[PDB]
């Protein structure tokens, strides 16, 4: 039946800028920091943590330490 | 092997770099300038055509020289820092030569950020091999020569 | 009852809905549920002789693709693939169903796309040549970019259909140079012979590269999962199911299966790698999915990030680890089936997907409020469910290996019980708004008997895994076993 | 002007003659290259005819489809019958012949 | 050649270019601006000459 | 299945992909039918055969080519 | 007919039906008795029986044709690698020539001398294939050239007919004087024209030296010649224009059938005679130039006929890199690649002119084509995932093998820059798709229903392409053969 | 939740991601293929000066390639390239 | 015609047209439904996504606006359609399509009137 | 001396012929005649090459090199002609339809 | 409230190339090229798809400054058909394509020119 939505310019509008937010891209001061921050430097102290786990592994076990890219 | 079959002291090197670029930029220049038309206006007269001509013949061997001199000596002080030679020795002389002349042509940091970055992954994807085309060496080819066992 | 049977089925019903009128709606309908209905019983058939305690593939069948150059057709399960042939097949005829209503403007062409879908997934699955894998692998691509530009519900279906197909595309292609490169230097492109075969630490590292690129494409990971939720949203219900539950499931298969056996000292030097990967992921797309105002984005992004903790679990190179991987392979396909049908349901009632038009859908629609409920509740992992069991499964398998990274993927606890309950309140809880949506039905018939097969799977292998378990173990162990000869 | 019969690849059967005449050729023509001439010739007649139908020169069409024909069908069975002298071909009944 | 070149493509030659009746500024181009690439280009010719 | 009746089928299908892509019936014509069954199964029975050869071809080739390299040694 | 001429009776009956075929046309359509008939169908049909007749001599002569070996020495050679080049040859001038007789009467083309100058220009590269010397190689070369001049050219009132025949004439003169200078420079420093007496002083000294300067001059404008003839980049700005501008049959006959000859041409002339690695190398350039440009220009190009030339010069730059790896199995993928590159080539022309009935011009005029002839829009778009090479497709089975003949090749660049390619270029190709399923225009483009010529030639074609990945062994113990007998 | 809008989605998702990503080579495509179609200006001069061109590299970087390797170097000559390319 | 546009008759695609319509220089845009007893003078165009129910007559050079519904001796607006209701038109338009195509079924491509004409030819003589 | 004077000057006039080409923007017919003197220097050098080298091999390509150019000059000038004939002038920006 | 078509005709004028005068009656909301088709000094098989990508500049028509300032200016797709497409790459400042030219009582009674037709068969 008659079932559909009654739908909301403002609403729709809404909808549409969300999904079209790669066009609003600018590489200013806040996104340009937000991404050395959470793009590289927490990926990379990830990264830096998961090796230093696994090499205190070895230094526990008494083994050389393992060899990661 | 490419660093045993010649000397090629750096700064031997670095002019040879801008004199190639310098060579192959007034090439270049000429192309295009033989490629783009004239305007309707100009059709009549040659010497502004000439002029016009000789002007991207000069841009161009400039920027090309330019830009090879740039690459070939942030190579070489980098080598010469380092004591030795890799793939990053040269990607980033790649990348200084782009941000710097590229760079300074577009009278932009992105397009020198852009052009720099495509000249360091040319430089490191040449670089990233032997520079050569085929990479076996042990096919042979063609049967020439025999041999006991 | 042989594998070259199961893939012939679809192969039939699909001919012959090819050669039959379009006017004859109600055929096409009854003669491609039938043989859907038929190979899934055919499959559970197949079931219930599989042998779990053999290592070797079971039911291997050669045919003559290539005499020379050894590429030979070869057909084979072990018991990793076996169950996601068991829910291919299951979940093909669930497209069907959905669609029955209006089936007349989808045409003969949905079901036969569907069907060559279903053929081609049981082809990737039942294989042991790395050339032929691939070739299927990318095989699938057709099939889906089909579905997706030509059933989409707007404009944007073609960006999601180029988008998809050209990163599907980009990661096949890196693929077809490692393996070619393998095919030269062992002579052969049998899996049983490229396990079996030594590679250079270089040459590993390298085929390693190219292997993750390529299943990582289909596995969202951190760079490479936008084109994941716009492809989910512009896809039908049917296609999206698909997507979800069949095609990453896929990728995932692909990459445990030629890349932890195969690159044993390959995969111990990227393991941190894909951990860290992992971590961000899980962590990253979890929090997008909090702040998101699209159902379907929603359900996208919580398949990303489970299907982050899936490759999490498996370089957790243990027993628990690698068959909790597996299990939530399994349970996140089901759970994404149904989430996304829960999803297609409301978009077919109200020919709408944002959140702020629906809320208080308890008064108008109970029955789908306690399905939605139970599904959100398998999706948030809750004990007694199939994706609890693969999520604990995977969590002891990481805090066996490395305990930062166990902790950095139970962090996805937290977060996947936010947005899927608050999701759920927003649609489901509250009171109506009457200006927006003022005419309202239950789950009908159809719908409600779609929904009871993936109610009946959850429980049962949440409350009794034992089944799933056991098919397992003994390749599992196998797996872990392989580098290693102590 | 010098000219040399002798062929790249050998025969794979005996050989009642390298380089049998013309006329020889043609009297060795069985029934099967009889056959081989007629049904080339009555191919290139009726499709001369059926594609004729519509410039509406039926008889011309069917006389340039014969003549066309006629001079396929005889090479092809004059290939067949050197290829059988020369042993390129199984020529049983003829080897037979010859002994 | 003679008879050839100078009778026959050379007269086929002189009959289309008279009966064309081509003016000038129709087919008119400076040609200053293209003499260093043919120059190059001459160069690079008569340096593969001399090799 | 047989290589006559894999032939026929696929005779079958060419004329009726034929028949339906003029938007004809797909069983217009069913001796055309016929006629493209009996030369799909020809086809594939020729096929098979020429196959055969030319990997007995191929295969003599290769032995010439081992004989050929085998000779480099003294 | 002595004997002799058993090793030239293809070609001589082919010559002597294009001769009856153009008297009985002349005398027929001069004639006032009738209404001065286009024969233009009547001739293409007898033309299509000659082809077809002259299959059956060249395919049961198979050891036939060996005969007088040292006497067609001088000219040509004959063998399996050329009796296979000359079948399929054959079987795509058939299928050109039943392909395009519904343009002549529904576009009123009723000259035959456009069947004559097919039969012609066939017979110009059954002579190329077979050729064995530098001569004959010009010479057939040549016809073929002035074929296609007056092909290209063959609507006079038409602008872009016109300017096509005056642009392929002076390009193709241009790489013909490059080619004869070339030949030149190795006849003065050689003092050999035959192909084994240029194997014999070539064979055991690199071309790259102080010594036989002039003898790498005449190769490498000789490989010029050929790279013109095939569409590189370097020399490939002719094709997409002449193939625009030229009648559609002509264009389809121009994709299709001169591949395969000049390419056997190019491996009896440089893979036999002047092997060498710096011809790999100039190859290896061209074929990354190919690829590269190829897919780079199609995806900025909105008519079909552009698409198609542009697909073309990226097929040719994959059989290039075939060809520049030069070794058994590089020629074994060379030969998968041209016969599946032809079978496309030939599925996606019958199709396009199928659609030439309604004059389809641009991308956009095949919307919604996916509603107006389905089945038509599941072929087309077939057609274009095999020139994407999608696995189950033949289009996949040359792409996969030229890789692997990459991979052993050594020639990790060269096979990086193809896969990059062929993903780059997958994108016009899957616009077409689009165009025919997804999209909806406001208003469409009826098609008129196909002829039974193109329909039987187009189901044959697709049923091949779509169920070659079901048994490839025929093709693949065919080439490997053709490969090895190319020197033993 | 401002992490879920501000940063994992229009900062990275639809912004560096994309914007590296589906959006810049698709627009980085767009541009050079029209560049690349501007080549095909139509004229038959243009065609034989691109003939002349190809034939003219090719015997510098073939014939001449002794004087050429010893002074050029081939990572310079597709930098050269590159960089015309911008 | 009398709005001085083009007056040739021309139905777009996905038009249903009832029993009794009277078509006469009309210019119907795609997608619509018209009912029978339905007349369309010169010069008269119904808008794409429309329909007009059955009696309905339009003067000549009245239009009828896209996506609403008209009725009535003097064609006259009745209310607007809704999305729902919109989508219907090509529905209906293939199923009288399928319906057509079982009718087709029935028909040879050559009738065998012909043995009649000839046996009426003996019978004759 | 003479074989390298004879060789000079067929080099050189196909390095005119590239010029005439390259200076010839808005002329065709000069193009055309470019490459016709392109040929006239390959046929001069097949014959000094066939004359110091004692063979007849140059000799008779250099006939059929020119039996060739003679076909393509007629064909080239039809060409012409019809262009002209259908655009009314020979101007190359008449001659830019396509792209 | 009638809702003729009266209102919705719109009434211009053409100049083809040779100078004689034409009356071009369309709709308003569709195309000057498809009135120009309907009033038949436009082939119509020339151009069928109202589309950019489809449009070849067989649609072009030179229009009054004083006209340019009534309709939307033109787009960057416009630009570059009217420059690509075109006996010398130049803009002509004073033509549209006919695609993009949609028809209204604002533009009622412009005056359009047309230009030498160009050939579009192959
Ligand atoms: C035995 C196998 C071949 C059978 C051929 C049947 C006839 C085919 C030609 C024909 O009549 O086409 C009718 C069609 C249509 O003819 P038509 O339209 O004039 O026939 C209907 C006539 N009215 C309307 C008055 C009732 O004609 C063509 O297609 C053009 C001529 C084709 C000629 C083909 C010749 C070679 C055929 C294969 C030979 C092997
Ligand atoms: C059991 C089946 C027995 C069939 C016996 C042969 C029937 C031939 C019918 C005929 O005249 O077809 C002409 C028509 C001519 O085509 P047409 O386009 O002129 O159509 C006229 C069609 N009829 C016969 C109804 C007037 O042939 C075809 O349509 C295709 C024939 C293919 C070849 C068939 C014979 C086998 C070889
Ligand atoms: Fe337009």
């Amino acid at each position: 039946g008659g079932m559909e939505a009654n739908k909301n310019k403002f609403i729709e509008d809404w909808g549409t800028a969300r999904e079209n937010l790669e066009f609003n891209f600018r590489w200013t001061r806040r996104n340009l920091a937000l991404v050395g921050i959470f793009g590289i430097a927490i990926p990379v102290l990830v990264y830096k943590g998961i090796v230093r786990e696994f090499h205190m592994q070895d230094e526990d076990n008494g083994r050389p330490y393992r060899k990661f890219m | 092997r490419r660093y045993l079959e010649d000397e090629d002291t750096p700064f031997m090197k670095t002019i040879k770099g801008a004199t190639t670029g310098l060579v192959a930029g007034t090439i270049w220049g000429t192309v295009v300038a033989t490629w783009y038309d004239v305007p309707r206006v100009e059709r009549s007269v040659a010497l502004p055509g000439l002029i016009r001509t000789f002007k991207m013949m000069g841009n161009y061997g400039l920027t090309f020289a330019a830009i090879g001199g740039v690459y070939i000596g942030v190579e070489q002080l980098l080598q010469n820092y380092r004591m030795k030679r890799d793939l990053v020795n040269g990607a980033v002389g790649g990348f200084v030569a782009g941000a710097t002349i590229l760079g300074y042509k577009g009278r932009s940091i992105k397009t020198a950020l852009s052009a720099g970055s495509a000249l360091a992954f040319t430089s490191a994807y040449i670089d990233f091999g032997g520079q050569t085309l085929k990479h076996d060496e042990g096919k042979e080819y063609a049967a020439y020569t025999t041999k006991k066992r | 009852f042989d594998l070259s049977g199961l893939i012939l089925c679809p192969v039939l019903g699909s001919i012959i809905l090819i050669f039959i009128p379009n006017s004859r709606i109600r055929l096409i309908r009854l003669i491609g549920l039938c043989a859907s209905l038929i190979t899934f019983l055919y499959s559970l058939v197949l079931w219930i002789q599989f042998d779990p305690s053999t290592a070797k593939f079971q039911f291997v069948e050669s045919l003559r693709w290539l005499p020379y150059e050894n590429i030979n057709l070869n057909l084979g399960i072990d018991g990793l693939s076996f169950f996601f042939v068991i829910l291919t097949t299951f979940l093909i005829p669930i497209c069907i169903l959905v669609g029955w209503s209006g089936m007349r403007s989808y045409g003969k062409e949905y079901i036969i796309a569907f069907l060559i879908c279903e053929f081609l997934m049981i082809a990737v699955f039942c294989m042991l040549d790395l050339l032929l894998f691939y070739v299927f692998f990318e095989s699938v691509l057709i099939p889906m970019f089909i579905i997706i530009g030509v059933w989409g519900s707007r404009q944007r279906k073609i960006k999601a259909a180029y988008q998809f197909f050209l990163y599907t595309l980009l990661g096949s292609v890196f693929m077809l140079l490692a393996i070619l490169l393998i095919l030269f230097q062992t002579g052969t492109a049998d899996l049983q012979i490229s396990l079996t075969t030594e590679f250079s630490e270089r040459r590993q590292i390298f085929l390693w590269i190219a292997f993750f690129a390529a299943f990582a494409v289909k596995v969202p990971m951190v760079p490479v999962h936008i084109w994941l939720p716009e492809a989910h949203v512009e896809a039908p219900t049917a296609g999206s199911v698909i997507l979800a539950g069949i095609l990453s499931k896929l990728g995932t298969y692909g990459f445990l299966r030629f890349s932890i056996p195969m690159f044993p000292e390959a995969t111990l030097c990227f393991t941190p790698f894909i951990y860290t990967l992992s971590a961000i992921a899980i962590i990253y797309t979890s929090l997008t999915t909090l702040r998101q105002i699209d159902l379907k984005k929603i359900i996208a992004y919580s398949s990303v990030a489970h299907m982050n903790l899936v490759t999490i679990g498996m370089f957790s190179l243990n027993i628990q680890g690698i068959g909790g991987s597996i299990l939530l392979m399994l349970s996140h396909g089901l759970v994404l089936s149904a989430l996304f049908l829960c999803v297609g349901v409301l978009y077919d009632r109200h020919k709408t997907r944002l959140v702020r038009y629906y809320g208080g859908l308890v008064s108008t629609m109970p029955n789908f409020s306690t399905i939605f409920f139970f599904f959100t509740l398998a999706n948030m992992s809750l004990p007694g469910t199939s994706s609890f069991i693969g999520e604990f499964l995977i969590s002891v398998g990481a805090f066996q290996r490395n305990s930062l990274v166990a902790t950095l993927a139970a962090l996805g606890m937290i977060l996947g019980a936010a947005y899927s309950l608050w999701l759920y309140n927003r649609v489901v809880s509250g009171n109506l708004k009457a200006d927006f949506l003022h005419k309202f039905s239950d789950l009908n018939g159809r719908e409600v008997f779609i929904f009871i097969p993936f109610l009946v799977g959850v429980v049962r292998m949440g409350v009794h895994p034992k089944v799933f378990l056991d098919r397992m173990h003994t390749y599992v162990s196998n797996l872990v076993q392989h580098g290693k000869f102590n | 002007m010098n000219t040399d019969i002798t062929a790249s690849t050998k025969p794979e059967y005996p050989v009642v003659d390298r380089n049998p005449p013309f006329t020889k050729v043609v009297g060795n023509f069985s029934t099967l290259d009889y056959l081989r001439f007629v049904t080339i010739t009555g191919v290139s007649v009726t499709v001369g005819y059926l594609s004729g139908i519509k410039p509406g020169i039926r008889g011309p069409s069917m006389v340039t489809g014969g003549l066309i024909g006629v001079m396929g069908g005889f090479m092809y069975a004059y290939q067949n019958s050197a290829g059988r002298l020369m042993g390129f071909f199984p020529n049983d009944d003829e080897v037979a012949r010859h002994n | 050649f003679l008879v050839v070149y100078i009778g026959a493509i050379a007269v086929l030659f002189l009959f289309v270019v008279m009966m064309f009746h081509i003016q000038i500024a129709e087919i008119h181009e400076e040609v200053l601006r293209y003499l260093p690439v043919s120059g190059i280009i001459g160069l690079i010719l008569w340096w593969e000459m001399f090799f | 299945l047989s290589a006559t009746t894999i032939g026929a089928l696929l005779g079958l299908g060419t004329q009726m992909y034929s028949n339906a892509l003029r938007k004809l019936p797909y069983m217009r014509h069913p001796w055309e039918h016929v006629v493209g069954m009996g030369l799909g199964a020809v086809f594939v029975n020729q096929l098979l055969k020429w196959e055969a050869q030319v990997e007995q071809d191929l295969d003599k080739m290769l032995e010439k080519a081992k004989a050929a390299n085998e000779r480099r040694y003294i | 007919m002595f004997n002799l001429f058993l090793a030239v009776y293809p070609e001589i009956f082919i010559i002597n039906a294009t001769f009856i075929l153009l008297i009985h046309g002349v005398v027929f359509s001069t004639s006032k008795k009738y209404d001065y008939p286009p024969l233009v169908s009547n001739v293409g049909w007898l033309g299509l029986l000659s082809v077809l007749i002259t299959l059956l001599l060249l395919a049961a002569g198979a050891p036939l044709l060996t005969i007088a070996h040292l006497f067609r020495n001088n000219f040509f050679r004959r063998d399996n690698f050329t009796y296979f080049c000359q079948i399929l040859l054959l079987l795509s001038t058939a299928g050109t020539i039943s392909m395009c007789f519904d343009f002549f009467e529904q576009e009123r083309f009723d000259a035959f001398e456009f069947i004559v100058l097919i039969l012609l220009s066939t017979c110009s590269m059954l002579f190329m294939i077979s050729a064995y010397d530098l001569i004959a190689m010009y010479l057939a070369i040549e016809l073929q050239s002035l074929c296609f001049y007056v092909m290209a050219a063959s609507k006079r009132k038409s602008e872009f007919s016109t300017e096509a025949g005056l642009k392929y004439l002076i390009l193709g003169a241009f790489s013909s004087g490059i080619l004869l200078f070339g030949c030149s420079m190795i006849y003065g420093s050689t003092g050999a024209t035959h192909f084994d007496q240029l194997a014999k002083i070539l064979t055991g000294y690199e071309l790259a030296g102080a010594r036989s300067s002039g003898i790498f001059m005449g190769i490498l404008f000789i490989a010029v010649g050929s790279l013109f003839k095939i569409t590189a980049v370097p020399f490939h700005m002719w094709a997409p224009d002449i193939y625009e501008g030229s009648p559609t049959p002509v264009t389809a006959f121009l994709s299709i059938a001169p591949k395969i000859s000049i390419f056997a041409n190019i491996l009896r002339v440089f893979i036999y005679g002047s092997y060498g690695a710096t011809l790999q190398q100039i190859f290896c350039f061209c074929s990354i130039a190919s690829m590269i440009l190829g897919a780079l220009a199609a995806m900025a190009q909105t008519k079909v006929k552009r698409l198609l030339a542009y697909s073309s010069i990226g097929h040719v730059g994959y059989i290039c890199i075939g060809f520049s790896c030069g070794t058994i199995e590089g020629i074994q993928s060379l030969l998968i690649g041209i016969f599946i590159y032809a079978l496309m080539t030939i599925d996606a022309f019958a199709i396009v002119l199928a659609l030439r009935q309604t004059r389809v011009k641009y991308i956009a005029d095949l919307g919604a084509l996916a509603k107006t002839n389905p089945i038509l829009a599941i072929t087309f778009s077939i057609t274009m995932f095999s020139y994407v090479g999608i696995p189950p497709l033949a289009g996949f089975c040359s792409k996969f093998y030229l890789f692997f003949a990459a991979l052993g090749c050594g020639a990790y660049f060269l096979a990086s820059v193809g896969v990059v390619t062929s993903v780059i270029g997958c994108f016009y190709y899957i616009r077409l798709v689009k165009r025919m399923f997804f999209d909806t225009p406001r208003t469409w483009i009826l098609y008129e229903p196909m002829d039974r010529d193109k329909s039987l030639l187009l189901a044959m074609t697709s049923s091949f392409i779509t169920l070659f990945f079901l048994y490839p062994s025929p093709l693949f113990s065919v080439t490997h053969q053709m490969a090895l007998s190319l020197y033993l | 939740l401002r992490f879920g809008y501000e940063v994992s989605f229009e900062a990275l998702d639809k912004g560096a991601i994309e914007i590296l990503g589906p959006y810049g080579i698709s627009y980085t495509f767009r541009r050079l293929a029209e560049r690349i179609s501007q080549l095909q200006s139509g004229f038959v001069y243009h065609y034989a000066f691109a003939m002349l061109l190809g034939l003219t590299l090719f015997v510098t970087f073939f014939c001449m390639w002794d004087s050429l390797s010893s002074w050029v170097d081939n990572r310079s000559s597709f930098i050269l390239i590159v960089s015309s390319f911008f | 015609s009398p709005t001085g546009l083009p007056a040739d008759t021309s139905i777009e695609r996905y038009v249903t047209i009832g029993a009794y319509s009277l078509l006469r220089s009309c210019t119907i845009e795609p997608e619509c439904i018209i009912g029978q007893h339905s007349i369309l003078m010169e010069g008269s165009l119904v808008e794409t996504q429309s329909i007009l129910e059955a009696g309905s007559v339009v003067p000549p050079g009245r239009r009828i606006p896209s996506g609403e519904l008209w009725a009535g001796n003097p064609a006259r607006f009745v209310r607007t359609l809704t999305h729902e209701e919109i989508l219907e038109i090509p529905k209906l338009a293939v199923a009288i399509n399928d319906l057509s195509r079982d009718h087709y079924s029935e028909f040879l491509p050559y009738s065998t009137v012909y043995l009649e004409v000839e046996k009426f030819k003996k019978s004759l003589g | 001396m003479d074989l390298i004077k004879y060789f000079t000057f067929s080099m050189i006039i196909f390095i005119l012929g590239i010029w005439g080409i390259l200076l010839n923007r808005r002329n065709i017919l000069i193009m055309l005649m470019s490459i016709e003197l392109m040929l006239l220097a390959v046929n001069s050098n097949f014959l000094v090459f066939s004359v110091s080298l004692d063979d007849m091999m140059g000799q008779l390509f250099a006939l059929l090199v020119l039996t060739v150019a003679a076909a393509e000059s007629a064909i080239g000038l039809a060409i012409f002609v019809i262009t002209f004939r259908v655009r009314g002038t020979i101007a190359v920006e008449f001659i830019n339809s396509i792209q | 409230s009638s809702k003729k078509v009266s209102d919705r005709i719109v009434r211009l004028s053409a100049i083809d190339f040779e100078g004689k005068k034409h009356e071009v009656v369309g709709l308003a909301g569709h195309t000057l090229l498809k009135a120009l088709i309907n009033t038949g000094l436009i082939d119509p098989d020339s151009h069928r798809l109202e589309e950019i990508d489809a449009c070849s500049a067989h649609c072009e028509v030179n229009i009054a400054q004083e006209w340019l300032d009534k309709l939307p200016p033109r787009s960057y797709d416009e630009e570059y058909v009217l420059v690509r497409n075109s006996r010398a790459r130049v803009l002509n400042k004073h033509s549209r394509l006919g695609c993009q030219v949609l028809l209204d009582h604002n533009l009622q009674g412009m005056v359009v020119a047309l230009p030498e037709p160009k050939p579009w068969d192959t």
